[PDB]
RNA sequence: AGCAGUAGCAAGGAG
RNA sequence: CUCCUGCU
């Protein structure tokens, strides 16, 4: 029962792994058995205490917190794989059976004549133009077809790389040469960028109802009790009678349909390049219609890993003129000119290509899961507000309270807007799905940093006496994660303004 | 003569040349890590592969001698039931699901399946005959407890019910004899009397007679009074901000 | 006009509106390409922490050894983390601690420690995650690492009778002492390996990135460890989880009410508490196991003569790991057109083909590498001892120095809560001074650019931001509402527990339940691709239920996998949807929908939707296909041994002698007992018996 | 080309 | 030239 197997070589293994001022283990246990401390101790304390040089800084007088450095370089261009305010739709009335994706598109080729969508071999600007003008001539007589298979060309085998990956060698023959071959690897990081001015005009647009209706396919309500079931079912039909109507709704049954479809092409069709709407369903008027925004082209996934990145081709409809600056990807072309009744005015199609992944499609297909944080928002600013006053105060509640945002451009020291409190549930959902899209690590990381700097302000309200030990490596790390990512660069410029205001009262910054 | 069966089965895997290693080479404790050997690394998107497999025309695996004795090759416009694609176990559609749910044959087992499920059918039935009232709206909060959540009226612990289904089920290899025994042993006495003919099966008799005796004890966040007829209510009657009580019996 | 969504931290709490800073909603952050530099960025981080160059040589294994207890070349920047403890010091923290509480302390939880020992089975090892199998060098699940490890034992040398965990144990040991031990390589042919490859590969700990962490911009290098390595630190895990669930400064809600106010009761005239929230940096490469060796040679210095002896291998064993250098880099030319792959093999000739971070990792790390892996001696890793480290931070927080100026706090993994009391601010300087000098000698470094302080209850611990009387709740994963995908039965009441779970613990108001669940339901319905009846859509599944609606008398008494609308509220979300749903249901369609005779079905809720897809095709087509050989066989076996016993999913099989042996025992048994009370017939009984016999005699020979 | 972010994908393998 | 893939 009570022996372990005293084995040969793990008991010469024991004793070699021992601290240094020992021989075996059992010197070491029967030292550990006998021992007794002293008071010579806080001698070696104190003695580390002396060669430590470590002083804490407090923030009454050094009220060091300086504004964060945005990069001033080059403006970091518009990078989301589709157009949000830009954007321009085709409109028809829903048939029931005409209801898959390729039906939809060979509806709307009846539908808006593409006749009518002739391009002119040289764009405004951009990069590669006779390949995208034949690779829009190429997939608007496919189109004509009705059928979404693009034939072999050397226009797709261009633009969709296809025979474009290195060869790679095991190191089982290599067949070396003298002096030639010279082979070595090589990385950067990434390229820095500078502040984006474009982000507060989408976010203001973004939160702006748009007449048609209804965009995102929410569900239908359980029958409610005599319960509290009132209360969140009411909860429920104001905040979901707001949020149905912006344009931030738009996008995101846009990123859901449209994901949809290259989602399931590229689990039925490998190897094979389709042609995809780029659509969104909702109700103008009563009747239920469909849009379509624009025209993709998928490049033949083989989607081994959760990576994987094949190639999307995107063409857009817009209206408006383009800007080297902010459409710095894109590779405008002409198409001509629309009426619009309030005259005839023009249509400019977009070109872009880019890549998606596998692991960015299951968190952008299903990206309806923004309505959970907002409305914990909203809820725990009522539901304290009642708790605080003890009193069933809610319908009143959200109709007499304001909050305060959106400060103006020339001047910012206290002036500020308030809003009532469902404008406040707008907003609210234009941040969390502006999260959604712009991911990458650098957002992490700044929100976490982030964090602690809304601690430093939640002590300075109240009058607290913080105190932080090494000031220069924290705006290290913060200024460290700030490149490229454009909601990285505007929230902490926003960070700054926030600084700002605070500071019209509050003692622990700058100007 | 299901002696013969197990002997012409038993007679039949010793046949092998390779199993005979397999067998009388192990422990009977091996049968544990003999049950999982699930080779795939974790399945960490599943809901993915649902997805990808229900956008298919043929995702799933069907037996064939029963939807053969009942179906119908193709429904009355394109609606692809079968296919004759590979044991003879035939691939199918959830319109197959759908359409033997709405257009298949009956078998009445109503009293069967409404005595699987006595401890849901007793929730429900706690829940239908409850009255409520207004909300409060006052802060509230108390510690964690270890609370047994389930009206149930023997409290057993754990321990007395994987030794009870063994002494009234299967006796032939049950548990060695405790001192747990003999006033449970009176209940082994009534048991008999209601779990020795039925048509159901014994991992499901198994599964239902671990939930009319254990009282589930987890480690919840409690207050107010504890007991256990409102501890499966306690994520409806209180939250942090409000509160809503008014039952009267 | 410009826009600024923070502006509604000028009247609210951090309370409040900290949920909106989480950008929980987005894709988590993935790794790419190998593993390696951040192996050796870890391995190397941790010799330039050692703060020393006293080499030993060692006779087991050919590569030099550094130790990293009492010998430290203490540099002036003291300030930069090091990674030597001074082992007087902790021990004296130790008799330091048990002196707070009790006298016979470390005995007694050590003794119901081992009383938990011994009345343990080692299907215990098969309830873990991930492992690494040796004997063909892989990442596999549990039980077949566990399976292949005993493979390794029946083959090589007699059998395995021991269905304990000290026998298992003890099995290794004396698989330490075979001069050869013969495995199955890959087509099953048969090798053998030598005694040091055997040293060498017990020994081996696989390295890999962490994948789809939330928090950090530079990615991390978690390893996962072998088989053999396990039981033992599951051992002292049993043990220091009993010290830490003993202990009262360890960790989350309610000790921080009682150490706060009881800290505020324990003030004179003019002294004041200061909270410091911190974060110690750098906590797996600044924990040597050798400290455990030493202080788990403190706790079991009076426990017994057996667990004395085995609660001190596991940390022997972490403190001259190896380590799996993940696949090697890649090298292309000038025209950036072929691109050839060099393994962690032969990275020791194609040294001059590294850029200058590599070289500059790697010539540091060189006097260290064995062929394959990396001599590490020094580093705990993650995935590990971690509710140890822990009693680590109890130990410095109960330091009693002798004013009457002191600390006390709550420990956690790597995140603290410090409360300091005291009278003036350089008395502050130099109290907290005295807690980095403890911590710094005794091996944990702070990080002094993510730690910050104030006056009342204002900190932060494990993301819960404690104000001033309010208290913030966690932010929790969103995709954990759907994670499911098993059935049109089985995810929508998973998802409805999720919901439960998630409202019981966190705060989570009524209205995030309500729409979260309606969210979940239309994410369910769209996969399963079912719309209720009055819905328009016409695809190949409604087209049979809008024409078969007539049918039907009372509507509302469909599922919802079938085209019913949702009847489950926030008051019901324990019950599933057919248990209130089998009261208004058509007797034709209740009687239809639940009948067991389904091509379905036949080969926690109703199981009557319930169906299992086709597999992938990969599980034929690879060189693996002698694994789907045998795991099939293994399900025949099972269902063998499941056909005879016919319950014995309920309680876990035990036994010693053989599966074959007990079968034939309970086929005579049953053929005696319902032989005499029963059968009665000759042909029956003696053709029975005739073929227990030739099956035994198939089976002996 | 491009997606990227400290190193990969843009097909891969076998007969 | 063909076959096989879809976390190996």
């Amino acid at each position: 029962e009570l022996e372990m197997y005293k084995s040969k070589l793990f008991i010469a293994m024991r004793d070699e792994s021992v601290p240094l001022p020992y021989i075996n283990y059992e010197h070491l246990r029967t030292r550990c058995e006998t021992f007794k401390r002293n008071q010579a101790e806080c001698e070696a304390k104190v003695a580390d205490v002396a060669s430590r040089l470590k002083i804490k800084l407090e923030h009454l007088e050094e009220n060091k917190l300086r504004p964060l450095e945005i990069p001033k370089e080059k403006e970091a261009p518009y990078t989301h794989k589709f157009l949000m305010k830009d954007a321009w739709f085709f409109a028809k009335p829903h048939d029931s059976e005409r209801a898959q994706p390729q039906q939809i598109l060979y509806d709307f080729f009846e539908a808006a004549n593409m006749g009518f969508m002739t391009t002119s071999p040289k764009p405004i600007f951009g990069k590669q133009g006779l390949m995208y003008h034949s690779l829009w001539g190429q997939t608007k007589r496919a189109i004509k077809d009705k059928r979404n298979e693009l034939e072999p060309s050397e226009q797709r085998d261009f633009l969709c790389g296809i025979g474009r990956a290195s060869k790679k060698i095991q190191e089982d023959k290599w067949q070396e040469s003298r002096e030639e071959e010279f082979k070595q690897e090589e990385t950067k990081g990434a390229a820095k960028r500078g502040f984006p001015t474009w982000f507060n005009e989408e976010w203001l647009w973004a939160m702006r109802d748009s007449k048609i209706g209804d965009w995102i396919p929410m569900a239908e309500m359980p029958p409610c009790k005599n319960e509290m079931e009132d209360y969140a079912k009411k909860m429920c039909e104001e905040l979901e009678s707001k949020i149905q109507g912006t344009n931030c709704a738009r996008e995101m049954s846009k990123l859901i349909h449209t994901i949809g479809s290259l989602h399931t092409e590229c689990r039925n069709f490998p190897g094979k390049v389709k042609i995809v709407p780029i659509y969104c369903r909702g109700t103008l008027r009563g009747e239920s219609t469909d849009c379509l925004f624009g025209i993709a082209i998928k490049g033949k996934s083989h989607l081994n890993k959760d990576d994987g990145m094949y190639t999307v081709v995107t063409f857009e409809f817009s209206t408006e003129e383009p800007n080297p600056s902010k459409h710095e990807k894109y590779t405008v072309f002409e198409a001509g000119t629309v009426p619009v009744e309030a005259k005839e005015k023009k249509l400019f199609l977009y070109c872009r290509t880019t890549g998606m992944s596998k692991l960015k499609n299951d968190w952008f297909s299903k990206c309806r899961r923004c309505l959970i944080p907002t409305m914990e928002t909203v809820e725990q600013i009522v539901l304290k507000e009642c708790a605080l006053k003890e009193e069933n105060r809610v319908s009143e509640m959200l109709e007499n309270k304001r909050a305060w945002i959106a400060h103006e451009n020339g001047e910012n020291l206290t002036r500020l807007v308030s809003t009532k409190l469902k404008d406040l549930c707008r907003m609210l959902i234009v941040t969390q799905f502006y999260y959604c899209i712009y991911n990458d690590n650098q957002l992490e990381g700044f929100c976490n940093e982030q964090k602690k700097f809304l601690m430093f302000l939640q002590a300075d309200k109240d009058s607290k006496s913080a105190f932080t030990f090494n000031q220069k490596g924290l705006y290290e790390k913060i200024e460290e994660c700030i490149v490229s990512n454009p909601l990285c660069i505007f929230l902490a410029d926003r960070l700054n303004k926030l600084f700002l205001v605070a500071k019209s009262n509050g003692a622990k910054y700058f100007e | 003569s299901l002696l013969l069966t197990l002997a012409k089965e038993y007679a039949n895997l010793t046949k092998d040349k390779k199993s005979c290693k397999l067998l009388s080479q192990g422990t009977v404790s091996s049968y544990t890590t003999f049950k999982k050997w699930t080779t795939s690394r974790k399945e960490k998107n599943p809901s993915l592969r649902m997805r990808w497999a229900m956008g298919s025309k043929f995702p799933i695996m069907a037996n064939r001698e029963i939807l053969e004795e009942a179906g119908i090759p193709e429904q009355w416009e394109g609606i692809d039931l079968w296919s004759k694609k590979d044991l003879g176990m035939v691939l199918a559609s959830p319109a197959a699901i759908t359409y033997w749910n709405f257009c298949g044959p009956g078998v009445d087992n109503s009293s069967v399946i409404k005595d699987v499920y006595k401890a849901k059918f007793m929730k429900k039935e706690r829940w239908r005959e409850t009255l409520w009232g207004p909300m409060n709206f006052e802060l509230v909060g108390k510690q964690r407890r270890v609370v047994e959540t389930q009206p149930v009226e023997i409290k057993l612990n754990q321990k007395e019910i994987k030794e009870l289904t063994m002494w009234v089920l299967f006796e032939d290899e049950a548990n060695l004899a405790s001192k747990f025994i003999q006033e449970n042993f009176s209940l082994v006495l009534s048991l008999r009397e209601l779990y020795k003919g039925k048509a159901v099966n014994k991992d499901v008799a198994a599964f239902m007679i671990a939930h009319q005796f254990s009282p589930e004890k987890r480690f919840l966040p409690t207050f107010g009074p504890i007991r256990p007829e409102r501890m499966e209510l306690l994520h409806c009657l209180g939250g942090d901000f409000w509160k809503i009580e008014a039952v009267t019996a | 006009m410009e826009i600024n969504p923070y502006l509604l931290m000028l009247n609210n709490d951090i309370t409040s509106m900290i949920s909106l800073t989480y950008p929980y909603t987005g894709a988590p952050p993935m790794s790419h390409g190998t593993s390696t530099k951040y192996s050796m960025e870890t391995v190397s981080r941790t010799y330039s922490y050692s703060r020393t160059k006293k080499e030993v040589p060692s006779g087991i294994f050919p590569i030099e050894r550094r130790k990293f207890c009492n010998t430290i070349e203490d540099k002036e920047n003291l300030e930069k983390p090091n990674g030597n403890v001074d082992i007087n010091f902790m021990l004296s923290l130790a008799e330091m601690l048990e002196e707070k509480m009790g006298k016979g302390f470390f005995k007694f939880c050590a003794n119901e420690a081992e009383a938990e020992i011994l009345k343990m089975h080692f299907s215990k090892l098969t309830e873990g995650r991930q492992t690494y199998d040796w004997t063909s060098e892989r990442n596999m699940p549990a039980a077949t690492a566990l399976q292949l490890t005993v493979d390794a034992i029946q083959e090589t040398q007699g059998t395995f009778k021991g269905t304990t965990m000290v026998e298992y144990c003890n099995k290794i040991l004396e698989m330490m002492d075979w001069p050869e031990v013969k495995f199955k390589k890959v087509t099953l042919m048969i090798t053998k390996i030598g005694r040091e490859e055997f040293i060498k590969r017990i020994c081996t700990i696989n390295t890999m990135a962490k994948d789809g962490e939330r928090g950090k911009y530079k990615r991390r290098a978690i390893a996962t460890p072998g088989m053999g390595i396990r039981p033992f630190s599951k051992i002292v895990e049993t043990l220091a989880q009993k010290i830490c669930e003993r202990l009262a400064e360890s960790g989350k809600k309610a000790k921080l009410k009682t150490t706060v106010s009881s800290t505020n009761s324990k003030l004179q005239e003019g002294q004041f508490m200061v909270n410091i929230t911190g974060d110690n940096s750098k906590w797996n490469e600044c924990q040597q196991p050798e400290a455990y060796l030493a202080m788990l040679a403190y706790i079991t210095k009076d426990s017994s003569n057996l667990m004395k002896d085995l609660c001190s291998v596991a940390p022997t064993l972490f403190c001259n790991k190896y380590v799996k250098m993940g696949q090697g880099f890649r090298a292309k030319n000038k025209r950036k057109t072929k691109e050839i792959v060099i393994p962690a093999k032969k990275m020791k000739e194609r040294k001059e083909l590294m850029n200058a971070e590599w070289r500059d990792l790697f010539e540091t790390i060189e006097p260290y590498m064995d062929g394959e892996c990396c001599f590490l001696g020094g580093g705990m890793l993650m995935g590990m001892f971690n509710m140890l480290s822990t009693v680590f931070g109890v130990m410095t927080l109960n330091y009693r120095e002798e004013r009457n100026c002191y600390w006390t706090g709550l420990q956690s993994s790597d995140d603290f809560v410090l409360f300091c009391i005291s009278r003036t601010w350089p008395e502050m300087e130099m109290t907290i001074l005295k807690f980095i000098a403890v911590c710094k000698l005794m091996g944990i470094n702070m990080s002094l650019e993510k730690s910050y302080g104030c006056l009342p209850e204002l900190f932060e611990f494990t993301s819960m931001f404690f104000s001033g009387d309010f208290v913030s709740n966690i932010a929790l994963e969103l995709p954990a509402f759907t994670t499911a995908g098993m059935n049109e039965g089985t995810d929508f009441t998973a998802a409805m527990s999720v919901i439960r779970t998630n409202m019981i613990n966190n705060g989570l108001s009524p209205g995030t339940a309500l729409m979260a669940l309606r969210i979940c339901l239309q994410e369910f319905r769209a996969t399963y691709r079912v719309h209720p009846y009055d819905s328009g859509v016409k695809n190949h599944r409604m087209k049979i239920i809008r024409k078969f609606i007539e049918t039907i008398e009372n509507k509302d008494g469909l599922l919802i996998s079938d085209g019913g609308k949702l009847m489950n509220n926030i008051s019901s979300l324990h019950i599933p949807e057919e248990i209130l749903k089998e009261d208004l249901m058509d007797p034709s369609y209740r009687n239809r929908v639940f009948n067991p005779r389904n091509p379905f079905t036949q080969f926690a809720v109703v199981s009557t939707h319930s169906f299992r897809t086709r597999s992938n095709r990969t599980l034929l087509n690879t060189d693996m296909r002698a694994m789907a050989l045998e795991e099939k066989r293994y399900q025949v076996v099972c269902n063998m041994y499941r056909s005879v016993f016919e319950s014995a999913d309920v309680n876990t099989p035990i036994g010693s002698m053989s599966m074959g042996e007990a079968i034939e025992a309970k086929i005579l048994d049953r053929a005696r007992t319902q032989f005499e009370n029963g059968i009665i017939g000759g042909e029956e009984y003696s053709e029975i018996k005739r073929l227990i016999e030739d099956a035994k005699r198939q089976r002996l020979s």
